[PDB]
């Protein structure tokens, strides 16, 4: 709808980008973001339209022969707009009823202040160093939290075993004081009935000593008890510092993966990717 | 009830005190504290205490200690009954030490057998029973059919039959010699030897033949008895008839371990002999009468256990709504984050079958939606294997207008139940925790179902209700649905070729369409395929069926999300050819979750699946497990089976599944699967328990050597090793019994002389045992195993396991690289076995042995003068190209995986010259997805050195010719394994579920689509490689200043 359109400043021309550099430029974005890369065919000429839809990219193949430019035989456009770019005014249900929605943000090169937004031209020769320094901190942050969550998830678990083997356990102590009484008391009142006063206190004694050992083992259950209270609590708080963490890590991963493509103007050298990006 | 949090004899104690005090309750009331020895069988502790019993109160009360068993709480919150009171105190895995003295109820034999089985699959059969859920209660009756039919296959053909269940034959996939290995030969003969015990005082003769290959056992041993009576004066009719009635008489055995001859392979076939003739190794066997082993082989007696108005879904005119109600808890900081919302999706596999549907937005301490969702699709729509896909993500968003969404908590849930019934009513779902590594916000590859722990997050659903209960329909109904679809749907005029030609005529039988269906074929699995290609795939879906490998593509191609498309493609599978086993088990990965799909590709295992190659596929075979959508299935009917009647197989079908026993999404499942393996494999459960304490007493031992004696010296510790292996309970346990790595071989006594802890951190123990095979002097008088705690093997395993198909791809194009993959086992959580390599060393030992004192920087020839001299004179020429084809094989294996650090420490060398590579445990080049580079400069270490092996000496060695030869012998493999790259992505693609850090999603598996060069021509590949290779070489400019440490002295040039 233009006088003239050029070919280098569209959103989409990536030139030799393989299949695995197009997954990390379409993810989660809103209407509108796509992207091209070199086509199947081993053909130069095939560009891509990639609208998303239902949180969706369908792949849509142009099969190309001969010198001309278009979807299928025979390739007769007349401006890549048309082809792929035109579809942000108009509905995309022509091009395939599968995308039935438009196209609204786009991510612009020239809107840099929108994600580079450093004010000083000193400061910005150092957004990709910031970003991928935040992002080696706080991923080794997670990584040392999310350490602590999984070894904390073991041994609570373990100590919800040992209180069902202490449950069990004080289930078969309180067993032997109901049989001792049922037993025992035909022969208490026996042993006073035939004078033997050595053996009414043997059996005394002996109920004592199941006495002591009953109540040991339920506050050693209410010491296991009290320490699984305090470290479930201590796990809620190891996830609360987790999923806070979590959505600020996923956002510096993704903003040093698009200013990959920005400090071409403050270009970084090559083996100094080396250590300026990490190591 | 869980497994067990520790291998100790004692809650919170790795190893009991040499006496220790044992509460007894006895059964009148009493309570008698009794010190007994930790290593006291249970019989000794009641004799001792029935006669401390007398001192007690109301002693007459008891009867005779006959009448009488003990019962424990167990570590595993158990209440356990010992009847078996052979077991010693210190293996009971008591919770306290103490016992109540009980009288015995119930049959003996089937609680002791329980118990052995709970032992066995590290999890108590009555935890099993204690279940509600009717698909497990109905899986461990019905499963009993597999097991039952299985052992009637065994003791139908008696004795022979159970002979071939305990000792299947050992060998290769096909008899074919390829013509490297039949000109290894002498004119196509091979010497064998055939030993006799002849005793009244078990001395051994020997007899030397000289036979083919071809020859079948019994014509062996046929030729053995004409050998023997030649000198014993016969008439040549009763000669003729003596062979002739007593070939069939005899069985013959390898000499040193279990692996008998049983079946009619030819010789070469079997694994030892070709094995033999790749070595150039004298085959030793043992001839034995086949009634002296019939009367060995155990009478397998298998025993049943105890336990043994719908409305169609396409009459249902209504869309799919579901209702989110509300969620326990969520853990987040009501001030760091917004709000939260439930996401939703309905998939198949791995696709979703519409728009993924988000309830509204509610703040975090009050998680409460009671929102119905409505999604775009209708309900009779819905495929077989249908979900439901959701999370809990909450939402921050601080700066600018940019937002922040993250996942919380997630579930998925299959729309139909095992018995195809539609979900209704209300439905409680605890959610999982985040992998690691995911930043999607839902997962459909993980597991489905409640998280058992209950201890979690739990959303609340609601499914809708239609005044009957709703069926997926039967077979029988959906075909009939398909026949007057996919002619009303397929055939209308031919301008149907420019809208959407799923509508299109049906007899396009030109080569530009027939030539792309066979380019679509050929792409590998990770390739996209494209819309059209969708279309155009299914709209010649019926020619489809002359490319019949072409099936996963067209399948990925079928609209999931249609009932009509959908039944034509289950009559088109229905009658699909079977098709090669390496692509019938891509259709069993996460990406396949139909279930007649997966039908078909167990249907294509029972038809062309060797049992070779399903010991080969066997990880992944268990891993894809995890995929299925219900406990009964075709694909775990056939692997039991198969289990139930290959022991050689159901060992390790046993120890995989064992293995994971640990990961609580599928142990479960594996748990179940195990017991009704354990229940019916006949006496090999017996075999399995002597393994499976043996290494209980391995994991305990090493514990405590890395938690308590951690801070001990080597020579402490050692101390320690020596003075707990004696203890009567160690040697009872830690002596006879199979060696888990491989049954074939027998552990005996105890080396203890050689056993050692080994030096690195992990404490890795060498472990020696004798060979009580009678023949043990002929093969391995040794058995050396590592046993190591501390490391995950399974990338090791798997490594293994590719090396290993590899190398058969190489021998099937008449290239022999030799490799060297060695056994190891993961017997569980980051613990497993190693075979050890005798008389191999590093290249590091090698050259520490060189050598000149104090070398700093070693000489680059000390590797070739170290094979000079142990390969003198004829045999020098022979070892030098062992280590070419044996080095070349490795280079092209570990360049496809991206195995890395390839040095001194992992290189080994046998006194023969074949170089092997160990400790892989980091493929796929997973170090650098945290920083960005997939390829930039390691210079590999050990070029020089093994450059002046390969060129025997010379002081120019990159112009010699032998160099070009070894440069060949890896272009040819690299294109080789290259051809096969369809195979490893599916092998890959079945550990998805696994667990491995390297090995998540399927852009982990993306890696050997780049070393492979798939997206290239064939000469564009063999060029990267050269390249690769070449960027990847050394020189003269070396910075070795040091070895151990490695420092670099000066110029640092800066
Ligand atoms: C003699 C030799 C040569 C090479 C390289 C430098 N050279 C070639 C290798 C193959 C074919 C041609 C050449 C060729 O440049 O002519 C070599 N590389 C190795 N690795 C592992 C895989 C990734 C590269 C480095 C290992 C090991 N492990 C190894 O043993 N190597 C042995
Ligand atoms: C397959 C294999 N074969 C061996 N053989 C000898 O070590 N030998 C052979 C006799 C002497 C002794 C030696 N050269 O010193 S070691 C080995 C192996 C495989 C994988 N990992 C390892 C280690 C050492 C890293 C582990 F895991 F055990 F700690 C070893």
């Amino acid at each position: 709808m233009n006088n003239n359109m050029s070919l280098q400043d569209a959103e989409w021309y990536w030139g030799d980008i393989s299949r695995e550099e197009v997954n990390e430029k379409l993810r989660d974005t809103a209407d509108g973001t796509f992207l091209v890369r070199d086509a199947s065919t081993k053909m130069h000429g095939d560009y891509t339209l990639t609208l998303r839809k239902g949180g969706n990219n369908k792949l849509i193949k142009i099969f190309h022969r001969d010198g001309k430019y278009g979807f299928s035989d025979p390739l007769t456009f007349s401006s890549v707009v048309e082809l792929i770019n035109h579809y942000r005014n108009e509905s995309l249900a022509q091009y395939n009823p599968k995308l039935d929605v438009k196209l609204l943000y786009p991510v612009s090169k020239y809107q840099q202040d929108q994600v580079v937004k450093e004010d000083n031209i000193e400061a910005v020769g150092k957004k990709l160093h910031e970003y991928n320094t935040q992002f080696q901190e706080k991923s080794r942050e997670y990584d040392r939290l999310y350490e602590e969550y999984t070894r904390t998830s073991q041994e609570i678990q373990m100590k919800r075993t040992a209180i069902e083997a202490f449950n069990e356990t004080i289930k078969i102590f309180e067993e032997q004081c109901q049989t001792q009484e049922r037993y025992s008391k035909e022969y208490i009142e026996k042993f006073k009935r035939e004078g033997n006063e050595k053996e009414i206190q043997r059996i005394m004694h002996n109920y004592d000593k199941l006495k002591s050992r009953i109540s040991e083992i339920i506050d050693s259950r209410r010491r296991l008890e009290e320490d699984l209270k305090k470290q479930a609590a201590e796990y809620r708080e190891i996830d609360k510092r987790m999923n806070s963490i979590k959505p600020d890590l996923i956002q510096l991963r993704k903003t040093r993966d698009q200013y990959l493509m920005w400090l071409t103007q403050k270009g970084v050298r090559q083996k100094k990717l080396n250590e300026w990006l990490g190591n | 009830m869980p497994p067990r949090p520790s291998s100790g004899e004692l809650w919170g104690i790795h190893l009991m005190p040499p006496r220790i005090l044992v509460e007894c309750l006895l059964p009148n009331g009493m309570i008698v504290t009794l010190e007994c020895l930790r290593e006291a069988t249970l019989i000794t502790i009641k004799h001792e205490l029935f006669k401390e019993a007398r001192k007690y109160p109301l002693h007459q009360l008891l009867q005779d200690e006959s009448s009488y068993i003990f019962v424990s709480v167990t570590q595993e919150a158990e209440r356990e009954e010992f009847f078996d009171e052979t077991r010693r105190l210190c293996d009971l895995r008591l919770f306290q030490p103490f016992l109540k003295v009980i009288e015995p109820v119930g049959n003996r034999e089937e609680k002791i057998l329980n118990r052995e089985i709970g032992f066995a699959i590290g999890m108590p059969v009555c935890e099993f029973d204690m279940v509600k859920d009717p698909e497990v209660q109905d899986f461990r009756r019905n499963i009993l059919n597999v097991c039952k039919e299985a052992v009637d296959l065994r003791d139908l053909n008696s004795p022979h039959s159970r002979a071939m269940y305990v000792y299947p034959p050992n060998v290769e996939s096909s008899p074919e010699l390829p013509k490297h290995i039949y000109n290894k030969l002498d004119k196509g003969q091979i010497i064998v030897v055939i030993w006799v015990i002849v005793s009244p005082n078990n001395d051994k003769q020997k007899y030397t033949l000289k036979i083919n290959h071809d020859c079948v056992p019994e014509q062996v041993i046929a030729e053995a008895i004409r050998k023997k009576t030649r000198s014993m004066l016969l008439s040549s009719e009763q000669l003729k008839l003596c062979v002739l009635e007593y070939q069939g008489k005899y069985i013959l055995k390898v000499c040193g371990c279990d692996e008998y001859f049983l079946e009619k392979y030819p010789l070469s076939q079997y694994k030892y002999i070709r094995s033999c003739i790749m070595l150039g190794r004298m085959p030793n066997l043992m001839l034995m009468a086949k009634e002296s082993l019939y009367s060995q082989l155990p009478m397998d007696c298998f025993t049943m256990p105890s336990y043994s108005s719908t409305k169609s879904l396409w009459v249902i005119n209504s869309a799919l709504r579901i209702k989110i109600l509300c969620a326990t808890y969520v853990n987040v900081n009501i001030r760091d984050i917004d709000k939260i919302y439930v996401r939703t999706g309905i998939y198949h596999g791995g696709e979703p079958l519409c728009d993924n549907v988000n309830t509204q937005r509610v703040p975090c301490s009050n998680p409460r939606w009671n929102e119905w969702l409505n999604y775009d699709i209708y309900i009779p729509d819905l495929p077989r294997a249908a979900r439901l896909c959701l999370s809990i993500c909450s939402v921050k968003g601080r700066k600018g207008a940019k937002e922040e969404h993250c996942p919380l908590a997630w579930g998925n849930i299959n729309l139909f139940d095992y018995t195809d019934t539609l979900v209704s009513g209300k439905m409680a779902l605890n959610l999982w925790p985040v992998p690691h590594g995911l930043e999607d916000l839902l997962n459909p590859i993980g597991v489905t179902g409640s998280n058992p722990n209950k201890e979690t997050p739990c959303l609340e659903l609601e499914f809708d209700w239609f005044s009957s209960v709703v069926k997926f329909p039967d077979m029988s109904v959906i075909e009939e649905h398909a026949n007057w679809s996919v002619s009303r749907e397929a055939g209308f005029s031919y301008s149907h070729a420019g809208l959407s030609n799923r509508l299109a005529r049906d007899n396009e039988l030109r080569e530009n369409d027939k030539e792309q269906l066979k380019a679509i074929s050929t792409r590998d699995p990770l390739s996209e395929i494209t819309e059209q290609e969708k279309d155009f795939l299914w709209s010649h879906r019926h020619y489809c069926v002359t490319i019949p490998e072409i099936l996963p593509k067209l399948l990925l191609s079928v609209k999931w999300n249609s009932r009509d498309e959908v039944a034509q493609m289950y009559c088109l599978v229905k009658d699909w050819p079977p098709i090669k086993p390496e692509q019938a088990m891509e259709l069993l990965d996460c990406n396949y979750p139909d279930p007649m799909v997966r039908g078909f590709a167990v249907r294509c295992l029972e038809k062309y699946l060797t049992d070779d190659k399903l010991s080969q596929y066997l990880i992944q075979l268990v891993q894809v497990l995890k995929y299925e959508q219900y406990l009964d299935n075709l694909l775990v009917r056939f692997l039991l089976k198969k289990a139930l009647t290959n022991q050689r197989i159901g060992h390790f079908f046993f120890w995989h599944l064992k293995s994971e026993m640990h990961n609580k999404t599928v142990s479960q499942r594996f748990g179940l699967l195990l017991e009704s393996y354990c229940r019916a494999c006949g006496m090999y459960l017996k075999h399995l328990n002597r393994q499976v304490e043996a290494m209980e007493k391995l994991i305990n031992l090493t514990d405590i050597l890395k938690q308590e004696k951690k801070d001990e010296t080597q020579k402490v510790q050692m101390k320690f090793l020596v003075e707990q292996m004696r203890r009567p309970d160690f040697m009872d346990a830690l002596q006879g019994f199979l060696s888990p790595l491989n049954p074939a071989h027998q552990l005996g006594n105890l080396r203890l002389e050689e056993c050692r802890i080994m030096s690195s951190a992990k404490r890795p123990l060498w472990l020696n045992w004798e060979n009580p095979d009678i023949m043990s002097e002929l093969l391995f008088q040794n058995n050396e195993i590592i046993f190591k705690n501390g490391d995950d093997l399974r990338q090791d395993m798997l490594t293994l396991q590719i090396i290993r198909i590899m190398e058969n791809i190489w021998q099937n194009q008449g290239l022999d690289l030799r490799m060297l993959p060695y056994g190891c086992l993961s017997i569980g959580d980051c613990v497993g076995l190693i075979e050890v390599v005798r008389n191999s060393h590093t290249i590091m030992q090698i050259q520490c042995k060189g050598g000149l004192k104090g070398a700093l920087q070693f000489n680059s020839h000390t590797l070739h003068q170290w094979l000079k001299d142990k390969n003198k004179g004829e045999i020098y020429d022979a070892a030098i190209d062992l280590f070419t084809r044996s080095c070349a094989g490795y280079c092209v294996a570990t360049f496809i995986l991206g195995i890395g650090d390839r040095h001194n420490s992992n290189i080994m060398v046998k006194d023969d010259g074949q170089l092997f590579h160990i400790d892989f445990g980091h493929f796929l080049d997973h170090k650098k997805k945290k920083f960005g580079y997939k390829r930039e400069r390691v210079p590999f270490v050990l070029t020089q050195d093994f450059l002046i092996v390969i060129s025997k000496g010379a002081q120019e060695c990159t112009k010699t010719r032998e160099f070009e030869r070894f440069q060949e012998m890896c272009y040819k493999a690299y294109l080789a394994i290259r051809q096969h790259a369809n195979l490893f992505i599916n092998l890959f693609s079945m550990m998805l579920g696994s667990g491995m850090p390297e090995l998540q999603s399927f852009d982990d598996i993306a890696y050997i689509r780049k070393t492979l060069a798939l997206d290239k021509t064939e000469q564009e590949a063999l060029e990267y490689f050269m390249k690769q290779m070449n960027d990847a070489r050394h020189g003269g400019w070396t910075t070795k200043m040091d070895w151990i440490f490695h420092t670099i002295k000066q110029h640092a040039l800066n």
